[PDB]
DNA sequence: GATTCGTATC
DNA sequence: GCTACGGCTATACGG
DNA sequence: GATACGAATCTTTTTTTCCGTATAGCCGTAGC
């Protein structure tokens, strides 16, 4: 039970940005998170067990050290977190940059229910300002890891969209198609449309008709398909879609939707995926 | 120009009305909870109003507080109504009790707390249920004496639902906290009663003798008696019988005296419906008034419930089996009428026919109990849980759905009978579910 | 597009000397206004008696183009809890009038399924902002609203329609739909009514659409019947005098063949048999007992639905039992 | 043009002396005026007779010039939730306005009846707080609605409901202010009518005078009906069966009044029904019961009402 | 409102 | 001079 | 010493509106 490593902002900026986008994302979910501490990669899990799940993989050689040593299978060390604390912290860390540093960010697991020593250092101007914080958590059990799976995804309907990178020129007349819907404030279910490439954003009522479609061009990697999902998780998948360049959507025939996002470290490349169950049927 | 009650209040321990036992074991307990490691945490006042309870403490705190004090009076009342411009209504009682918890040592002060916040809107009254029973459970080493004074009184109806709750019939203690700060060790609670007439009599004659010349100029000392008698009579309100008895001396005709009606209990309602009431021989007009005055606690299912189980009390159970037949059946009648309040009348008026009826002189009455029917809800929740149990046991080691109904009737004593022999002679559930039917 | 409406909502009346019936209290209401002084009226009687009908008439005429800015109505299809009465009615009732002068009308069409909390903040409004403003009630049910609400609202009641009243509105609306009526229909449609005018409207555009080709052709009781589905006076008194004077096996034939030569229901016969032995009379007072009780639970039953010949022959047994006891 | 003030309102008594019907209280409220020293009160009674207007006049005898802001009348028709009664209350109460020595401020809170509990306990805290400047007046129907530390305050005066003579003594000095024509037998009926409500026979009184102008017994009768609970308790108390049907249906079924309502009446009634026994009373409350239920059910015909009128006399003729 | 036990007063 | 982010505010939700 | 008086006990888990908090949207100012 001995979790200890160091994350450097500045050495790597990728991987810090992808890290602070999956604490930022779970903060926005929901309270409470679930970090599985792996020996080869850091999983970060909001299970609400309708609502979605976000499963983020988080490889090893993102963080400077990583000592993760636990009696569990593979040292799997399992931990439940307030993401507002967390936040708070990354936020500070953040700070702390911008008014200029290169200080690492130092974290111990310092004792069930523990915490995480997360020190780091400032210096304003060559003074020493040190930095200390206990996020209280408690550790998952054994079992109660094993009860959290990641939900596996049919390929009989399920088809793939490539939307386009946001560094592109496309990328950010999609990000604009991808926020149109988010500007009506009563709406509450967004009805997708993909016939077999176009993605139209359909939002039927009983006295108002919305026929938001995207007329540039897509790709599918490699028939109709079409989903009915919450307001929030659009919101979600749009502030998914903004930080990662190679984003995937995967839409599913009356049954879920799938938002991949995956950052190439390349190494192990990190994976965002947020599964969303349709909020109701076609 | 100043109120009587605000210009007679007392100046010591002696002229507060308040039993000699009354005054004792709250005396005791406060000096116990002003010890270095004191058992008591907190101490609870609960009773109606006017009752001497706020008064009491102040006195108290006034002989106490200077006494325990280190070397380098009052209490700390906490005020509701302080509108912060940094401070959400939630947190106003938070940080009132954070600023209240630093006057330990050689800033001791009594903590008061005579109005409670918003308790009818149920966020911040969770708040200070979650924010009092972190002060029984603090780790701190000392604390500083807090004193809840909760007055008991029935809330009137404001609207019409059915998702009425507790707090939203009566404003009492056991509406307000739960079951685990009631039934806490740290937790002390000394419950009191209305002021008896001796001590009304007395401080009122003590009033009228210390303004003698305005009621001799008024030539109403010679009937200052009777009028002390009949306020101290009706009334168990100190502070309602000063008002009164200043509203009848500053008067200069013929006006009646009146005070104001306390609300009938609900054992003093079942009893008023089972024994009847004194001076007065009308039954109708009784129950209309005792419909009239607390109809919250007769339009309940709780009250027939509680005719049905303290009928019987009437002479121990001596009375004829016609009687009690009839009695049922009424309520049983009534039990069909959807809540109206013709089922409640008719049930009232047909009970209290019954039994006046039969009613001889020398009867010895029986004790009167609560309905057993949450008792009973308990013990179903608890056969729900285990038979909850038993088919997920049966659904998940082989498949087999059997219902409920089958659980209850056959299963609940057939199964752990053929689970007993199967695993001695030699699964998982072995006694009886809900236990064992005895008699 | 008045051609294109229901005879209920075709025939509404649009000045105070259309609304017949109520006499007392249109010349009542017309002499309050006359005279400038027009107190806070409430008006309470059975549906379609002509309250909303009136009301809409006397604000017409009391504001002939200004009606829409001078009259607020509300009614049970829009919110009126604490809030809408708190804000939208003391807006409304606190402000000066436009150019009319005379007084804002504020009319409150079925008052009786307002909560409580409602009325008792706007008795305060109505006692307040009298002086510019003036509130109608109306309602169905008087023992839905606050006593407080009734002692300053001044109370008229609409009673049911008479007959003259029902002669007048089917002659006007023979006249204009140049239509024919029989007067055995005439008596069987007010009677059916029961002082509803709406009933009538909707039996006489239902006998209308009954007639092959409206012209030309009359309106009779039989075709009343027909369209309304209801037992003839003579079937009534046939299946009376079997039940009554033969046995049991003869009654229950007579009984089950009325019922089937038109599809009768049973309540209807009911009601029927109920009306018809109001005229009787019977000197024991247990024989008045026993049918009214019987027959109300029938009733009761049949409301809640059950087995169809075991009521009649419940109607029959009940019948013959309580006339038993006249010897 | 439309501008006359209805007599309710035109007529509404702006001294104490021209309150009718409690004389003692109306007295010692004029007492209460003259020495200044108000204390905290309840008045509580029916509808009508004179709650609202007293207290409006006692604070204007007590006040004078100072009554512009020296009251704060909150009513059902305002907000008066907990957070408005601590802000306005506590800065009405802290405000320090100069009084003549025995003077106070006035807080009227017209229809407490209908106030939130926790409104009722921030007012407790206002008045254990401030009650040497600021005096509290609560008008309401029923004193039990306000809660009992509230009322261990205030010194509660009760309105009874008023006499003939007070009612008639009202009525005619409005007559001989408007100078209209009226007959005894009118005068009668209109009380008769009014059942002890004042505002009930004043707008009865100016009804009759607009609509047909002499007020006699037959115009009186003809604009206004007779009040329906004596019309059920004439019913229930009817000797046969045959009589008490004749009432019924020649009274309320041809008048246009609701099953509902005849039920609810028929209730009260039997509530408050003397000169009968307690089981004949608990019987007749069953039997109402069990048609109010019915009628509520949907089934609410004519047929109902004479059932239960059948069961009621079966049960009085017993078997 | 009833019962049961304990005091203060006449 | 333009954009990002923090603070203020209006509105829906919850119990 | 007899009796009136007082304390302790006899107890509990749809609909409307309201009170306070959460949250997203928009404006104003620091910085690039
Ligand atoms: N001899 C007396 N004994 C007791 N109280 C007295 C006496 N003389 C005057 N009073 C006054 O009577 C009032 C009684 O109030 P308390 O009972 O102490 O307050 P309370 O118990 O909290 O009642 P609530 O619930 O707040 S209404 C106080 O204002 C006292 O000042
Ligand atoms: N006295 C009448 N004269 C002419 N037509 C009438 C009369 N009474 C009712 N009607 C007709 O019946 C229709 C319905 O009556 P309304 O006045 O609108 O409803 P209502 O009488 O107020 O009954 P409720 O209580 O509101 S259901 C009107 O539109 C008219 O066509
Ligand atoms: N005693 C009285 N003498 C003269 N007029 C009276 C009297 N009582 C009531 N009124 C009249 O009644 C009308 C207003 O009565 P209010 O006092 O406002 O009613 P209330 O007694 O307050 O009852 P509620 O509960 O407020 S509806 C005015 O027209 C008064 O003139
Ligand atoms: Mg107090
Ligand atoms: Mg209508
Ligand atoms: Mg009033």
């Amino acid at each position: 039970m001995k979790l200890k490593l160091i994350v450097n902002g500045c050495e790597a900026p990728d991987d810090y940005k992808l890290l602070r986008t999956t604490i930022n994302t779970v903060a926005s979910l929901r309270k409470t998170a679930i970090l599985r501490f792996n020996s080869e990669r850091l999983t970060i899990i909001s299970t609400p067990k309708d609502t979605g799940q976000l499963w983020c993989t988080i490889p090893h050689d993102v963080f400077r050290l990583y000592t993760v040593i636990s009696a569990r299978e593979l040292n799997t060390i399992t931990m439940e977190c307030n993401c507002d604390s967390l936040l708070s912290v990354f936020k500070r860390y953040d700070r702390v940059m911008n008014q200029g540093s290169s200080s690492n960010m130092t974290i111990k697991l310092q004792s069930p229910i523990c915490a995480l020593g997360i020190t780091f250092e400032e210096i304003v101007h060559n003074k020493v300002i040190m930095h200390s914080f206990k996020v209280p958590v408690k550790l998952l059990f054994r079992a109660q890891d094993t009860r959290i799976q990641e939900p596996m995804i049919n390929y009989i309907q399920l088809m793939m969209y490539k939307l386009p990178p946001i560094s592109g020129e496309f990328g950010s007349a999609f990000h604009g198609f991808i926020r149109r819907v988010e500007r009506y404030s009563n709406v509450n279910h967004i009805h997708l449309m993909g016939v077999k490439v176009e993605l139209k954003i359909i939002v039927n009522e009983l006295d108002w008709h919305l026929e938001i479609c995207w007329n540039g061009p897509l790709d599918s990697v490699i028939s109709t398909h079409e989903v009915i999902i919450r307001c929030k998780d659009w919101k979600v998948c749009s502030k998914l879609y903004a930080a990662f360049e190679e984003v995937v959507l995967a839409i599913s025939h009356d049954e879920s939707c799938v938002f991949h996002c995956s950052l190439d470290r390349g190494r192990e490349r990190g994976q965002i995926i947020y599964y969303i169950a349709r909020s109701k049927g076609l | 120009g100043e109120q009587w009650y605000e210009k007679f209040k007392p100046n010591c321990l002696e002229q507060v009305a308040i039993h000699k036992r009354k005054l004792k074991d709250v005396q005791e307990a406060l000096d116990a909870m002003f010890l270095p490691n004191a058992k008591h945490r907190i101490l609870l006042l609960s009773g109606p109003s006017g009752c001497s309870k706020s008064t009491v403490i102040k006195e108290l705190s006034k002989i106490l507080v200077p006494k325990y004090r280190q070397n380098s009076h009052k209490v700390t009342e906490f005020r509701g109504d302080c509108i912060v411009n940094d401070l959400p209504q939630m947190e106003s009682f938070s940080e009132f009790l954070k600023g209240a918890r630093y006057l330990v040592m050689s800033n001791l002060s009594l903590i008061l707390i005579e109005d409670l916040p918003n308790v009818f809107h149920i966020d911040t009254r969770r708040r200070f249920q979650q924010l009092i029973l972190q002060w029984l459970y603090s780790s701190e080493p000392l604390l500083p004496p807090l004193v809840i004074c909760i007055t008991e009184c029935e809330i009137p109806e404001n609207d019409n639902n059915y998702r009425k709750f507790g707090i939203d019939y009566t404003f009492s203690a056991e509406t307000i906290m739960n079951k685990e700060i009631l039934m806490h060790p740290r937790l002390k609670r000394i419950k009191f009663n209305p002021i008896n007439s001796t001590l009304l009599k007395k401080h009122l004659k003590f009033i009228c003798v210390q303004n003698m010349k305005m009621l001799k100029e008024k030539n109403k000392w010679n009937k200052r008696q009777e009028v002390i008698d009949y306020i101290a009579q009706e009334t168990g309100d100190i502070r309602s019988a000063i008002t009164t008895l200043q509203f009848w001396a500053t008067s200069s005709g013929s006006l009646p005296i009146s005070t104001r009606e306390s609300t009938i209990s609900y054992f003093h309602a079942i009893g008023k419906v089972i024994h009847g009431s004194h001076s007065t021989n009308n039954d109708n007009e009784m129950i209309n008034n005792l419909f009239e005055n607390s109809n919250n606690l007769l339009s309940k299912e709780d009250f027939k419930l509680g005719i049905l189980e303290n009928y019987n009390t009437f002479n121990k159970g001596e009375f004829s089996i016609s009687d009690a037949s009839s009695i049922v059946d009424c309520l049983s009648e009534c039990d069909n009428m959807n809540g109206l309040p013709e089922s409640n009348e008719y049930g009232l008026r047909e009970v209290r026919k019954t039994f006046r009826n039969i009613s001889k002189q020398g009867h010895n009455h029986g004790t009167v109990y609560f309905p057993r029917e949450w008792k009973v809800r308990k013990l179903q929740n608890s056969f729900k849980v285990q038979a909850e149990d038993w088919l997920n046991v049966s659904l998940y080691k082989y498949n087999a759905v059997h219902s409920f109904r089958n659980i209850t009737l056959e299963f609940g004593y057939y199964a752990p009978l053929i689970r007993k022999c199967q695993s001695y002679k030699k699964i998982d559930v072995v006694d009886r579910i809900g236990g064992p039917i005895e008699a | 597009s008045k051609e294109n409406l229901p005879w209920v909502e075709k025939y509404r009346p649009e000045t105070l000397d259309e609304v017949y019936g109520q006499n007392e209290v249109i010349t009542t209401v017309r002499k309050f206004v006359d005279e400038g002084k027009l107190p806070h009226l409430l008006f309470y009687g059975p549906p379609g008696t002509g309250k909303t009908s009136t009301i809409v008439a006397l604000a017409r005429e009391i504001y002939g183009k200004n009606y829409s800015n001078m009259v607020l109505e509300l009614n049970a299809s829009d919110d009126r809890g604490i809030d809408v009465v708190r804000n939208q009615i003391k807006d409304f009732a606190s402000t000066r009038q436009i150019f009319s002068k005379g007084f804002k009308l504020i009319i409150l069409d079925e008052a009786d399924a307002m909560t409580n909390a409602a009325q008792n903040a706007l008795r305060r409004v109505i006692e307040r902002y009298t002086k510019n403003t003036r509130f109608c009630v109306l309602a169905n049910y008087a023992h839905k609203l606050t006593p407080a609400l009734l002692s300053r609202c001044t109370r008229f009641r609409f009673q049911p329609l008479p007959q003259e009243a029902i002669e007048r509105r089917i002659a006007n609306v023979l006249v204009h739909e140049k239509l024919k009526l029989s007067p055995n229909a005439e008596k069987a449609l007010i009677e059916l009514s029961n002082g509803d005018m709406r009933r009538v409207l909707n039996v006489l555009q239902s006998c209308k659409a009954t007639l092959d080709n409206p012209d030309e052709d009359e309106i009779s009781d039989d075709v009343i019947y027909e369209c309304c589905g209801a037992p003839r006076p003579s079937d009534l008194k046939a299946v009376l005098k079997s039940i009554l004077e033969d046995d049991w096996g003869t009654a229950h034939y007579t009984l089950n063949k009325v019922r089937s030569a038109k599809g009768l229901a049973l309540i209807d016969l009911i009601e029927g048999i109920v009306k018809i032995l109001e005229d009787y009379e019977l000197q024991n007072e247990e024989t008045r007992v026993h049918l009214l009780t019987k027959l109300a639970d029938i009733e009761y039953s049949i409301s809640k639905g059950g087995n169809d010949q075991i009521q009649g022959s419940a109607v029959i047994g009940a019948i013959k039992a309580s006339f038993e006891n006249e010897t | 043009l439309s501008l006359q003030l209805p007599w309710v309102e035109k007529y509404r008594p702006q001294v104490l002396s021209d309150i009718v019907g409690n004389k003692e209280t109306i007295d010692r409220l004029q007492q209460i005026a003259k020495d200044g020293n108000m204390p905290h009160m309840i008045i509580s009674g029916m509808p009508g007779i004179g709650k609202t207007t007293s207290v409006h006049c006692l604070a204007h005898e007590l006040l004078g010039r100072s009554y512009a802001d020296g009251v704060l009348e909150l009513n059902a028709s305002d907000d008066r939730g907990i957070d408005v009664v601590r802000n306005q209350i506590k800065h009405f109460a802290q405000k320090k306005l100069h009084l003549p020595p025995g003077k106070h401020k006035i807080v009227i809170l017209d229809e407490a009846d209908s106030m939130t509990a926790g409104a009722q306990q921030a007012l407790r805290r206002t008045m254990e707080l401030y009650s040497n400047s600021t005096r509290f007046a609560f008008a309401c129907n029923q004193s039990n609605k306000i809660i009992e530390p509230l009322q261990s305050r205030c010194a509660i005066l009760r309105y009874s409901k008023l006499s003939d003579e007070d009612v008639l003594k009202r009525l005619l000095q409005i007559i001989k202010l408007e100078d209209v024509k009226y007959t005894n037998d009118g005068l009668e009926a209109i009380i008769f009518t009014a059942e002890g409500d004042m505002r009930q026979a004043i707008n009865n009184l100016q009804s009759t005078v607009a609509g047909h102008g002499l007020v006699n017994a037959d115009n009186v009768f003809k604009i206004v009906d007779s009040p329906h609970p004596l019309i059920v308790k004439k019913m229930l108390l009817a000797s046969n069966l045959e009589d008490s049907i004749q009432i019924l249906r020649t009274d309320l079924w041809k008048k246009g009044y609701s099953s509902i309502d005849i039920v609810t009446t028929s209730f009260r009634v039997t509530k408050n029904l003397a000169q009968v026994k307690e089981s004949v009373r608990l019987e007749m409350i069953k039997e109402i019961g069990l048609t109010h239920m019915r009628i509520l059910e949907g089934v609410g015909t004519y047929l109902q009402l004479a059932s239960m009128l059948a069961k009621i006399h079966k049960l009085n003729n017993k078997a």
